[PDB]
RNA sequence: GCGGGGUUGAGCAGCCUGGUAGCUCGUCGGGCUGAAAACCCGAAGAUCGUCGGUUCAAAUCCGGCCCCCGCAACCA
RNA sequence: UUCUUCUAA
RNA sequence: ACGACCAGGGCUACACACGUGCUACAAUGGCGCAUACAAAGAGAAGCGACCUCGCGAGAGCAAGCGGACCUCAUAAAGUGCGUCGUAGUCCGGAUUGGAGUCUGCAACUCGACUCCAUGAAGUCGGAAUCGCUAGUAAUCGUGGAUCAGAAUGCCACGGUG
RNA sequence: UCCUCCUAAAGAGUAACGGAGGAGCACGAAGGUUGGCUAAUCCUGGUCGGACAUCAGGAGGUUAGUGCAAUGGCAUAAGCC
């Protein structure tokens, strides 16, 4: 929990300065980092889902909730109840230890990296991004895998506005612009 | 071959193509190299409209029971 | 094992395994290894990290995988927005250098497109 | 958390080519020796280089001299 | 491409129209049959017309055209499609 | 009975044009028009070559 | 009024308890031949009659319809 | 063992 | 004017079909170094050494030769050694982006070559069809005519066979 | 033959060859209980992702759901684990 220690000594004083918050509880804190691998081609067999689950249990140190389809859609030939994608919700101690490894290691290991975006905060501060290949993490051995996976990182924070999440991530040197 | 040619002024430009059209050519189907006199016959006819629905009118009738 | 963004193979010789980088062939690969001191017939396996980290600065002098795809695409889209002859040859789908297009311009025109 | 379902999670060493020994927690296990990190990635130096917009007259007069 | 030891090629009768265009201040179309002329940096902003066998087509000379010759911007085969 | 008059027959006797491919001409027996340009006609453009028929067809009607 | 049918250009299978389109011929491109047949070779084609509806999904299920094929329209 | 045809100067 | 002069353009287009070709799909091979053996031709507005520069196409300077004299010109397959180890590969080279050189008033439409990069199809080809009886088929390089420049065509020549 | 609505005239009933649709089953859990949960749809952002899988908020307030026709029900849920 290095960045949470880094949150409570430099990020709070920085955000109270530039926004003039009344209370110290009004500062945006991040809440959860959700790691989805929606693998819709796992209707073929179990092994494109249960192995892609274990490729995310290596990235985030948790066994994923292999979720199922909410309704049934017929353009995709799935029915209500097919397992179609696995997610991991990271909170507290293993959220920041992932969020340390993400902004330090996994982000500069992207092939042809030129920076993230700043139009990707879902209107209410929750920064939602996505990575193209699962091997930007050192968790995934490059040799032992076979399929180009991909997950999307979703940071949820209690910013009421949209810039207040844009400023919270810039306190942790997050690669925007 | 019968082709409908839809454009502006087609009959004003192609009404002078009626009749025969003689050719004198050393053909492709002739193997002794001699030259034959053939013909075709083009008949350009305009697009007259359709007859449409002749709807019997129950005053032009005389109904005998 | 990893050079300049991509994952170079580990069993090939060094002037052959470096060719996977988008931006070196064989002559520039012999010039990458000309200043790293590496004998050109060693494998990527059984190298040194002190050699591989030295090797990346050799590759960092030249324009490679991500940075080369962007200067090429800017140069092709330079011709598009000009609308020159070379730009029209790119945006039609035909060969640019003035080759034959009557018979066998197949590499630009793809497979055969019969008359419908 | 649960007692079995999660993989082995261990504090490890993540060194880089700028010499930065950095101790993260991870499921890799072994001594990790990275290649580029957040300190030595050219997001702050080279991104003003790589666009290559360029000028056309300054190239043209460079070829010769009138 | 031409040698660099010779310098870029432009015609005199085009050069005695570009300098005429820079001096007397005109947006007039300078129609010129020289398709083989390398564009010079003083030609930028000159509406000049380049022959294409039949007619003239106005080439508004942008800065992005200085390396290239005038005949690249006046295409001679008019092709549309076979069907 | 309006295309029967237009065709007439199919023999070599009731013609209007000829096309002598050895000496390459297109006559037109309505007027004379024995012009030696056939590769302009057979491949394509008779656009200014229906036009002399229309003048004498206009001469059938302005001289009325 | 009650049955059965509508499936590439045409003559037709199959629709099976709904997830997916077959044939003969015609057609296209080569081959053979002095040339056209015949034959050989490579090919492609469907919005499953129409408009609604029910299901995640309709050529298929249900309802109505436009033609078409039969049958019955009788005792006075 | 099958194996047709070649219009009109 | 269907004559004549000129400038730019076209014969170099591209949904496609065929003919003749070259380069391939590799291990009887690809690349790297070394090393051996030809024949027949050409050349004065031409052939152009040697030498220095350039990664290379080539550039500077300048002998020599109307030529069994000098030049173009190093023949290559081969042989020896090393590597590749059956993968679209150290096979293949198309294509494309830069960066050039030379010839030429002029290489945009359209020249050849070089350098760096990119590294499509192709894993021996359906029906069918072609050539060849001995220094032949096969495969390898060389030369010439045409030509300012521009061959994978053509006409020649030898090597293994 | 049975079920639902209307005709049925505000209790029950009520006819026609009146107007509309269904049933001749299913389920060892789709029953019992306890513990918990809250739907459709749409906007925004997000790897391959496409009008539509999954993910993240937000709008919304039951337009969702009930093994099935229709009606009356249903949040304490009779709906969902
Ligand atoms: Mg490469
Ligand atoms: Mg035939
Ligand atoms: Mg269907
Ligand atoms: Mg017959
Ligand atoms: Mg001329
Ligand atoms: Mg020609
Ligand atoms: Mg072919
Ligand atoms: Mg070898
Ligand atoms: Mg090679
Ligand atoms: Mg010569
Ligand atoms: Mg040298
Ligand atoms: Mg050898
Ligand atoms: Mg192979
Ligand atoms: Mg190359
Ligand atoms: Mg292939
Ligand atoms: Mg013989
Ligand atoms: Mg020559
Ligand atoms: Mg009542
Ligand atoms: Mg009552
Ligand atoms: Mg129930
Ligand atoms: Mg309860
Ligand atoms: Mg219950
Ligand atoms: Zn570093």
């Amino acid at each position: 929990a290095k960045l949470h220690d880094y949150y409570k000594d430099e990020v709070v004083k920085k955000l109270m300065t530039e926004f003039n918050y009344n209370s110290v509880m009004q500062v945006p804190r991040v809440e959860k980092i959700t790691l989805n691998m929606g693998v819709g081609e796992a209707i073929a067999d179990k092994k494109l889902l249960d192995n892609a689950a274990a490729d995310l249990a290596a990235i985030s140190g948790q066994k994923p909730l292999i979720t199922k389809a909410r309704k049934s859609v017929a353009g995709f030939k799935i029915r209500q109840g097919y397992p179609i994608g696995c997610k991991v919700t990271l909170r507290g101690e293993r959220m920041w230890e992932f969020f340390e490894r993400l902004i330090t290691i996994a982000v500069p290991r992207i092939r042809d990296f030129r920076g993230l975006s700043a139009k990707s905060f879902d209107g209410r501060g929750n920064y939602s991004m996505g990575v193209r290949e699962q091997i930007i993490f050192p968790e995934i051995d490059y040799d032992k895998v076979d399929r180009v996976r991909g997950l999307d990182i979703t940071i949820t924070t209690t910013a009421k506005s949209d810039e207040e999440g844009r400023a919270l991530l810039a306190a942790f040197d997050f690669p925007f612009r | 071959i019968i082709a409908k040619i839809s454009g502006d002024g087609v009959y004003g430009r192609l009404k002078f193509e009626s009749g025969g059209h003689r050719v004198q050519r050393v053909p492709a189907t002739e193997s002794q190299g001699r030259i034959h006199t053939s013909a075709c016959t083009v008949a350009v006819m305009p697009e007259l409209p359709d007859a449409e629905l002749p709807d019997i009118n129950p005053a032009d009738l005389r109904i005998d029971t | 094992a990893r050079i300049a963004g991509i994952n170079i193979p580990d069993h090939k010789h060094a002037v052959i395994a470096l060719t996977s980088i988008y931006g070196v062939g064989k002559t520039r690969s012999k010039a990458i290894l000309a200043a790293a001191g590496i004998a050109e017939d060693v494998k990527i396996s059984e190298l040194s990290e002190g050699q591989i980290d030295t090797l990346r600065d050799e590759v960092a002098k030249f324009v490679v995988e991500g940075d080369l795809r962007r200067e090429i695409s800017m140069s092709i889209k330079r011709l598009m927005d000009l609308g020159c002859y070379r730009g029209l040859r790119h945006r039609r789908g035909l060969p640019v250098r003035g080759q034959r297009t009557k018979t066998n311009a197949r590499t630009r025109k793809g497979p055969r497109k019969p008359i419908k | 958390m649960k007692k079995d379902i999660h993989p082995k999670y261990e504090e490890i060493t993540a060194s880089c080519s700028c010499g930065n020994v950095m101790k993260i927690r991870s499921t890799v296990g072994h001594d990790l020796n990275l290649d580029v990190c957040s300190k030595c990635h050219p997001f702050f130096t080279g991104k003003q280089r790589d666009v290559a917009t360029g000028g056309r007259v300054d190239r043209f007069n460079k070829r010769f001299n009138i | 491409p031409r040698s660099l030891k010779k310098g870029p090629f432009i015609d005199l009768h085009l050069l005695k129209k570009v300098e005429k265009a820079v001096e007397s201040g005109d947006k007039k179309p300078l129609r010129t049959w020289s398709r083989r002329s390398t564009i010079f940096p003083n030609m930028i902003g000159l509406t000049i017309a380049v022959h294409n066998g039949r007619q003239h087509v106005p080439v508004f000379v942008t800065d992005e055209m200085v390396g290239h010759k005038l005949g690249e911007f006046a295409p001679t085969r008019t092709y549309r499609g076979h069907a | 009975s309006t295309r029967r008059n237009l065709l007439g027959s199919g023999d070599r006797s009731d013609r209007n044009r000829t096309y002598n491919f050895p000496q390459g001409r297109v006559t037109d027996h309505r007027i004379n028009l024995t012009l030696y340009r056939l590769d302009e006609v057979m491949e394509g453009k008779l656009d200014m070559l229906i036009e002399p028929i229309i003048q004498e067809h206009q001469a059938d009607q302005l001289a009325a």
